[PDB]
């Protein structure tokens, strides 16, 4: 299957990645406003699969720990979302075989919406108010069996974003976790047995968000 | 097969937001018959590999957007509404609008008799965002129709610290490219946030760090770029001449000069007259009444021959090295550590870190960008730095250079195509009254009788006459000269520039502006000011993407359009994607980009919009007669036509230039209609025509070099990245300015590992060499008449040496350097009631004054209002919580925002009291969108820099109130 590497040590918090997601599945924009961050929108929704969060953290000397988390769908090896829904309507949300991608259909609208997000440790599934449908990140699959990059990661100009096969991926993230530690003591990947979207993290995951890791 | 890309045809572009250039790919329904479906990164594209920021990644949104104008807008005089109407009537009533004010105003001769041939009726406002073949169309347009008054962008990032590189290496470009920046082993970032402003120079900055490389943000607040920086380093506001001061006298102090590179390659060996002193903050020839420099007295003893003498020894007390080291003693770590508030530990942590760079087998490079240079000794912050490369040896090396960031996508274009008062194209000056002939224009040029100084501005004559002969190939260049525009010898310079025109504006000095893609309503300081001046035009023409604050500012806050007279021409033109033509980026790459849609609804790429406005101008004086007609009516505009249109490709062939008839030139034979291969090979004599001489090799008979998309590179391009096949630079594609400077006397790279040129066969191999000549015959710097990067530059206004004079005026009383506080060579009022600096800064999101990004869903959706970042401090004292209204005044007005309260923002200490800075960003305005919020430039003075001619944006009072809601 395939893996998303995300190493937030070389993250600028550009939020290309956030348009890009948008741009390549035309999703409308939410009405939002400042409530003193630059974070926006503020979560993520039925028509945001994917929101950069902004934390400051304190530091000892000049300046701050600015931690950037642009979230999505972690696509898990056995993803709990697709064993609640299962139990509703089979066909709801499928795995991809190939690319391991966790993919919700226009079925989740015939199970029970809260119940399929509550089952989720990463707190990911969104639902429409209207349909009913939940959506969330896709891993931009259709784009990845064509050959392209995910919209996020081929828009990501600092090499926080990495896609390819889950034993190339794991492979980097060995190498660079080893790299990145010399500069934080505190880094650590993000379950990386349990997901196709391995986060390393600069110190404690919950610091960037309090569902960072399940 | 994917359904999205399915039928629609793929081409390429350049994005149309910041100077890096990154590649697009274009997806076009009905195979290029419909409207763009998709855009994104070119993956094959060197610089970003399929990369966009924000911007870049949103252009699709920008594009296929319904709010874009659809066609020309009128407004009547007193009118409260708009009226659409053709391209027919407002190209007509718009060309009897130039010819009107043209024929009323026109002077052939000023007061002392000189001829002149001038309208000072009408003012340009614009623009870096056109093409490059638009860009010099609209500049040789205006002043055909006799304008001076012609600005843009530029003057007021750029203007200010170009002259600091020119004084130092003879041009006033950066001097390396985007891709040079990952073989830097230190990069200082210093007045710039390259992160949010020019992200996609991030992937570079991160590879330079991913080889060892320490990465230092100098900066007065912590941004996104200090998170993924080695070193975060707070300077106060105005504080970087004591900052770079310091490192100069650290690297003399521990001979942290690479002094073989010294030596040869910089002024370090020539003798300083004996009328050269400094004394108590001021160098000699100081006149105290009139506040101005005899430069005179600090001439080098010159020999027999008139060359500046040398001490190669580098013994003698008058060498500029052993005056650079008196100078630069007084800024000792305790004072600087004293007046930056950066503490001694971190400034000998980064004065160790970047001095190292001295060495050959290390190269250091400085990115600043805009930061605080506004100001009157912004060119001495600037200067500072390019001393300190040169005494690092770290001028034409890889990963080295003044990489001086560049705004606007195409700003190094528009400044190359002379859109500002005092330039032509190419960089030839604008003839003053007493240049009377185009003899006396050529006789100018400083000369050197120095058998190694290429001095290659001697060529001048070849450039300008090349340039008459585009514009009038009929003419005989001396005849032609007499068709073009002079400014008065005797006036100011600064009077014909951006912040003199809002004065003249404001006295009613102007019946006509052009705000050609340009939003002066925002991005203008003083907007209220601003604002009110604009009612006292006659007529405005507005050519932009979406009607805005300065095409509508007769319905702005507070304004009764019934006593606002101006007629108003909103002409809408096409987004960079539904236009053919080239940008040049802040690496001088000059790009080639390809139409993708048809131009949406009936807009017009600007090319259209300003030739057909021309043409009708032309016809009216043809029919009419009136003021000299000579300069329109022989104007040659057939070579920038095919099929009835504006042609990108026949101006840019032109700009390039083409042998008028057979010639011998460099001892070979060129037949008539070919095309110049290199300005070498132009002459003054009227055999050749340029419109521009830095373009001659970039459209050669081997065709459009610019539009070249080739990843061939031998294997010492590639170690460096050159990419010589991708696209073109001026000049004559040497991607890395200076680069002889990268080579010792033999022709041998100082670091071969990262060899920029080499000596090998009798040939020069790698970049191509910044000036012809066998290793060690000629001086590396061919642009400076005597031929060596300047560590002391007389041709200074404020000395021939950077010095600190306090630019912060109001919270600052004491100099720890001399006994002269501000600068001797430059009025604010300081009011108790305005006790914080304000200052303005970008988020990477938003676009300028976001005319363009505040009409994307996307980008609003990330950043939706104007908000004001506070510290903690300046919160719990004004009593500020996170995510408060906020009033923030100056004398000039106020606003709300909504308060960030972070510890991303630190009180500064100065002569022991807490003094608060307030940021706000400047991407916002009074049309769009709702609860937006107005332009940051409603708080800023229009009170201009004496010296520069550019108002203060960087540091303001203000004061910063919680505006209180219901319990
Ligand atoms: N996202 C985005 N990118 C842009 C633009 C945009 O609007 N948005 N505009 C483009 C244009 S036209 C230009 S000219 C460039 C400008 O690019 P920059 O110069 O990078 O722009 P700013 O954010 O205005 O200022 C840079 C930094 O200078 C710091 N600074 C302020 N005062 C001082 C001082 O006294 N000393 C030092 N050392 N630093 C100081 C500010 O805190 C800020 O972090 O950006 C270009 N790129
Ligand atoms: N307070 C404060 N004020 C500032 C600054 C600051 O830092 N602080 N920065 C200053 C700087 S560095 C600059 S460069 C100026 C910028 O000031 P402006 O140039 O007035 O700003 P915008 O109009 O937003 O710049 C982009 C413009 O280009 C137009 N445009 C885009 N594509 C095209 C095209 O194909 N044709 C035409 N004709 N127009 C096109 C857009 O629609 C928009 O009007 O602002 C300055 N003002
Ligand atoms: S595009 Fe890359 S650097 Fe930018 S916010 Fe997303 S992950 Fe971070
Ligand atoms: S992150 Fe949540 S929604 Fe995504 S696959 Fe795992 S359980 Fe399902
Ligand atoms: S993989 Fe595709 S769907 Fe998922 S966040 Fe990235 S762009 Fe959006
Ligand atoms: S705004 Fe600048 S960095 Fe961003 S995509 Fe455009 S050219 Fe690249
Ligand atoms: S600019
Ligand atoms: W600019």
């Amino acid at each position: 299957g395939k893996m998303f590497f995300v190493d937030l040590s070389r993250c600028t918090a550009c939020r290309g990645c956030q348009i890009a997601c948008k741009q390549w599945k035309n999703l409308p924009a939410e009405e939002t406003r400042n409530t003193g961050s630059h974070q926006n929108p503020p979560d993520l929704s039925y028509v945001t699969l994917k929101t950069v969060r902004f934390t400051e953290k304190s530091r000892k000397g000049p300046g701050i720990d600015w931690l950037f988390f642009p979230e999505q769908c972690r696509h898990c090896v056995e993803p709990p979302c697709k064993g609640q829904a299962d139990v509703d309507l089979e066909g709801a949300v499928v795995k991809d075989e190939t690319t391991g991608a966790v993919l919700f259909t226009e079925l989740t609208a015939k199970v029970d919406g809260e119940s399929v997000r509550s089952a989720c440790p990463y707190d990911i599934p969104r639902i429409d108010p209207v349909t009913k449908r939940l959506s969330k990140c896709d891993m931009c699959n259709d784009r990845v069996q064509n050959g392209l990059l995910p919209a996020c990661v081929k828009t990501c100009p600092t090499g926080t974003m990495n896609f390819g096969d889950e034993q190339e991926m794991l492979a980097l993230a060995e190498k660079r976790l080893a790299e990145v530690k010399k500069t934080y003591p505190g880094a650590v990947l993000g379950d990386p047995n349990d997901v196709r979207v391995v986060y390393l993290f600069t110190r404690d995951p919950k610091d960037f968000y309090e569902h960072a890791v399940a | 097969e994917l359904q999205k890309l399915q039928w629609a045809k793929q081409t390429t572009s350049i994005c149309c937001y910041c100077a890096v250039g990154c590649g697009l790919i274009v997806h076009t329904a009905k195979d290029g018959q419909g409207r763009a479906v998709n855009v994104e990164g070119d993956p094959d594209h060197p610089i970003n590999e399929g990369s966009l920021c924000p911007k870049g990644a949103s252009i699709f949104q920008l594009g296929e957007n319904d709010q874009r104008g659809t066609q020309p807008l009128y407004r009547a005089p007193f009118s409260d509404t708009w009226k659409p109407v053709t391209w027919d009537f407002a190209l007509t009533e718009i060309a009897k609008r130039i010819k009107k004010t043209r024929d009323a105003s026109f002077t052939e001769k000023n007061a002392a008799g000189d001829l002149v041939n001038r309208t000072e009726a009408i003012a340009s406002f614009g623009s870096a965002a056109m093409d490059n073949e638009e860009c010099w169309a609209y500049g040789n347009i205006l002043r055909s129709l006799g304008l001076v008054y012609i600005e843009h962008q530029a003057r007021i990032x750029h203007s200010p610290t170009v002259p600091a590189l020119a004084e130092s290496f003879g041009r006033g470009a950066m001097t390396n490219h985007w891709n040079d920046l990952a073989n830097s082993d230190c990069i200082l970032i210093m007045g710039s946030n390259a992160a949010e402003n020019h992200p996609i120079a991030f992937k570079w900055v991160l590879r330079a760090k991913d080889k060892g490389a320490t990465l230092i943000h100098v900066d007065p607040r912590f941004t996104r770029t200090s998170a993924r920086c080695d070193v975060y380093a707070p300077i106060r506001s105005g504080a970087d001449i004591p900052f770079l001061g310091g490192l100069i006298k650290y690297i003399l102090d521990n001979k942290l000069y690479f002094t073989d590179y010294v030596r040869e390659y910089t002024n370090a060996s020539l003798i300083v007259g004996e009328k050269f002193s400094f004394k108590d903050g001021l160098f000699s020839g100081y006149d105290a009444a009139n506040k101005k420099y005899d430069k005179s007295m600090w001439a080098f003893e010159l020999d027999a021959n008139g060359v500046p003498k040398r001490d190669p020894a580098l013994k003698h007390p008058r060498c500029v090295i052993n005056l650079l080291k008196k100078h630069y003693e007084r800024y000792n770590l305790d004072k600087v550590a004293a007046i930056t508030g950066t503490s001694k530990e971190q400034l000998q942590q980064v004065y160790k870190a970047y001095a190292a760079t001295g060495k050959p087998d290390k190269a250091g490079t400085i990115m600043y960008a805009m930061g605080w240079t506004q100001h009157s000794v912004g060119v001495q912050n600037i200067r500072a730095m390019a001393m300190i490369q040169l005494l690092l040896g770290n001028i034409g090396v890889a990963g080295g250079g003044v990489n001086a960031l560049r705004g606007e996508s195409n700003v190094q274009g528009s400044t190359d195509q002379g859109l500002l008062a005092h330039i032509w194209p190419g960089y030839n000056p604008v003839p003053n009254s007493k240049a009377a002939t185009l003899e006396l224009y050529n006789a100018a040029t400083p000369q050197s009788k120095d058998p190694m100084s290429v001095n290659w501005w001697q060529n001048r004559p070849k450039y300008v006459a090349s340039y008459l002969k585009a514009l009038y190939p009929d003419e005989e260049p001396a005849a032609a000269y007499d068709y073009l525009p002079r400014i008065d010898a005797g006036r100011k310079l600064t009077d014909y520039f951006w912040l003199n025109i809002f004065e003249k504006m404001d006295k009613g000095e102007f019946k006509g502006l052009f705000a050609w893609g340009m939003n002066p309503a925002c991005g203008g300081a003083n907007a209220n000011k601003n604002r009110k001046a604009m009612g006292k035009l006659e007529w405005l023409v507005n050519v932009n993407l979406f009607e805005n604050e300065t095409s509508s500012f007769w319905k702005g806050p507070g304004m009764n359009p019934a006593e606002i007279g101006t007629e108003v021409f909103f002409l809408p033109c096409c987004v960079s994607i539904e236009k053919e033509g080239s940008v040049a980026n802040s690496g001088r790459w000059m790009q080639w980009r390809y139409r993708g849609p048809k131009p949406y609804a009936e807009t017009k790429p600007d090319g259209d919009i300003m030739l057909d406005m021309f043409k009708k101008v032309r016809e009216l004086y043809a029919k009419e007669g009136g003021a000299y007609p000579a300069p329109i009516a022989k104007l040659n505009i057939a070579d920038w036509e095919e099929h009835n249109e504006f042609s990108p490709t026949k101006v840019a062939k032109l700009m390039n230039g083409y042998f008028l008839k057979d010639t011998e030139v460099g001892g070979k034979q060129f037949k008539k209609g070919q095309q110049v291969p290199s300005f070498a090979f132009l002459t003054a004599d009227g055999s050749t025509c340029s419109g521009n001489w830095l373009h001659a090799g970039s459209f050669t008979d081997a065709g459009n070099l610019m539009a070249r998309r080739d990843k061939t590179q031998t294997p010492e391009q590639a170690r460096i990245g050159l990419f010589p096949n991708w696209s073109f630079c001026w000049p004559v594609n040497r991607r890395i300015l200076y680069n002889r400077a990268s080579v010792d006397k033999t022709g041998k790279p100082w670091n071969p590992a990262k060899a920029v040129i080499e000596w090998k066969d009798g040939k020069w191999v790698g970049d191509v060499v910044d000036g012809g000549g066998d290793p060690g015959t000629k001086h590396p710097f061919i642009m400076q008449t005597h031929g060596f990067g300047a560590l002391y530059g007389p041709g200074r206004e404020e000395g021939p040496f950077p010095e600190h004079y306090e630019p912060l005026e109001c919270p600052v009383s004491k100099n720890p350097f001399s006994k002269q506080l501000h600068n001797p060579v430059a009025k604010a009022v300081c009011d108790p009631r305005y006790p914080f600096i304000g200052t303005t800064y970008r988020v990477t999101e938003h676009w300028q004054t976001g005319l363009m990004t505040r009409r994307c869903a996307w980008l609003v959706e990330a950043e939706p209002q104007i908000f004001c970042e506070i510290s903690k401090e300046l919160a719990k004292l004004r009593g500020i919580g996170n995510g408060d209204t906020v009033k923030v005044s100056s004398l000039r007005g106020a606003l709300e925002a909504v308060a960030i309260v972070t510890e991303r923002i630190r009180p500064f200490k100065i002569e022991g009291v807490d003094v608060h800075m307030v940021g706000l960003p400047w991407h916002y305005g009074w049309m769009v969108p709702k609860n937006g919020g107005d332009t940051a430039n409603l708080l800023t003075p229009s009170a201009g820099d004496p010296n520069t001619g550019i108002p203060e944006t960087k540091a303001f009072m203000v004061d910063v109130r919680k505006v209180w809601s219901h319990p």
